């Protein structure tokens, strides 16, 4: 999908 | 910026550590006499290279998700720009896993906890990266000689993560501030508990960096022979951090 680090960081 | 504030920082980090430690120290300790049989070792040793890599990558990455949760909980970490968060995580997440490893390591027989039992280095032979495994078990063994507490693991690994010298940082000075206070919390808890004798006993800096580079090198050789394994089979988080 893309950019799993971004996701982990944004997700409360 | 206050004594009371750094007392709170010690408390904050220790508790944050316990909530993100993946397994409690004594669930590891209690399982030490569960040792992989000779027949179970040859089963692991009969897995292909890519199959051992992906089983290992999987477990590493579930450990790394805990480390990411831990970092998120370190003071000021979320108030840094996303570039720098990613930089601290790419440089530190593996370092933290290597430190967290000493918990899951039995110095008596040099074994680590893996898939429900303890195995030695030989358990990992199908990975094809044997100087590295030996280096990692050596590091883990020198760390065990320190006899860290859970609190000391918390404070130290917070410090491996929050480092203003990491290359690639945009806002170096914001992270110096963050690190400075965690340096203080760590030093504070050691003089309170009359450790501090372990400050010169701690690894360099270098050392961990050398361990991490070696892992990436090894991964890179692996990718040469199996390019699309990493891109399609490995957890994305692992791919993102390491290649
Ligand atoms: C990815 C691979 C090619 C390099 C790493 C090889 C290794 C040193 O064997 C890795 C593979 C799986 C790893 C383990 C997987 C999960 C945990 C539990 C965690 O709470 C602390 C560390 C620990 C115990 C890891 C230590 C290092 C291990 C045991």
């Amino acid at each position: 999908k893309h950019k799993i680090l971004h996701r982990l960081l944004q997700d409360s | 910026a206050s004594l009371t504030e750094i007392e709170h920082l010690v408390q904050s980090v220790c508790k944050s550590y316990r909530e993100t430690c993946q397994l409690r120290l004594e669930d590891l300790l209690r399982q030490r006499s569960n040792i992989f049989s000779r027949e179970e070792v040859t089963g692991y040793q009969r897995k292909s290279m890519w199959e051992m890599w992906e089983r290992c990558a999987h477990h590493l990455t579930e450990a790394i998700q805990y480390v990411v949760e831990f970092a998120k909980r370190l003071s000021g970490f979320m108030e840094l720009c996303q570039n720098d968060q990613i930089v601290l995580l790419k440089a530190g997440a593996m370092e933290v896993v290597l430190v967290r490893m000493c918990r899951a390591y039995n110095a008596d027989n040099r074994t680590v906890f893996f898939e429900g039992k303890y195995g030695g280095m030989e358990l990992f032979r199908a990975l094809g990266c044997s100087e590295l495994i030996s280096s990692i078990f050596d590091f883990s063994h020198s760390l065990s000689a320190l006899h860290f507490s859970e609190d000391e693991i918390a404070l130290y690994t917070a410090l491996v993560l929050i480092n203003a010298h990491r290359p690639g940082l945009q806002e170096k000075r914001k992270v110096e501030q963050l690190q400075y206070n965690l340096e203080l919390a760590f030093h504070h808890h050691l003089c309170k508990t009359h450790r501090q004798s372990i400050l010169a006993k701690l690894p360099p800096k270098g050392k961990l960096r050398s361990l991490c580079s070696q892992h990436v090198e090894r991964l890179q050789i692996f990718q040469h022979l199996h390019p699309i394994v990493v891109q399609a089979a490995f957890p994305p988080l692992y791919k993102e951090l390491f290649s």
